């Protein structure tokens, strides 16, 4: 798997407060567009709700 | 910069000593920092109870130093800042990019 892009899910039960960052949710997964940075890795939610997420409360399933 | 002054800053502590120092808090938001060797980008060490392939986990953000008149000290691509202390106190409430925002300082 990873060929290009991997999927990541949220441990925990983050939310947002800013525009920039994006609401996640347990059990909630997205995809993954920028691995590289070292602070938020961003996702594309299939509902198509784009931010920053979190490092720490993701994960790559890695298939 | 006298940091010795605060908490987060940390020379005599080595990195792996960082990694088992915040540990021993056990909290969410455990933040401290380390003195790089870069004489003006040291290293923050911020500790979080996260991540399910390895937890504890410890996140260690370099200071990203864009040598601008002035600007130079930042991690979030968001706002810069020309003293690490004021990076600290924004990041402590407010909204920025950290995985768990700075809420909880150690000290060495």
């Amino acid at each position: 798997g990873s060929p290009e892009e991997t999927l990541v899910i949220a441990l925990y039960d983050y939310q947002t407060n800013d525009p920039q960052e994006l609401a996640l949710r347990c059990d909630e997964e997205y995809y993954l567009l920028d691995s590289s940075e070292i602070h938020w890795w961003r996702v594309q939610d299939k509902n198509g709700h784009e931010g920053y997420a979190p490092s720490s409360y993701l994960v790559e399933k890695s298939p | 910069n006298n940091l010795e002054t605060y908490e987060w800053y940390n020379k005599s502590i080595s990195r792996d000593k960082a990694e088992k120092l915040l540990l021993d808090t056990g909290k969410e938001g455990a933040f401290m920092v380390r003195d790089s060797r870069t004489p003006g980008t040291y290293t923050v060490s911020v500790f979080t109870k996260a991540i399910i392939s390895e937890n504890p986990c410890i996140k260690h953000y370099h200071i990203k130093e864009t040598n601008d008149s002035p600007k130079r000290y930042y991690v979030a691509e968001k706002y810069v800042f020309d003293s690490i202390p004021l990076l600290i106190q924004y990041h402590q409430y407010n909204g920025g990019g950290l995985v768990t925002r700075l809420r909880y300082p150690v000290c060495g």
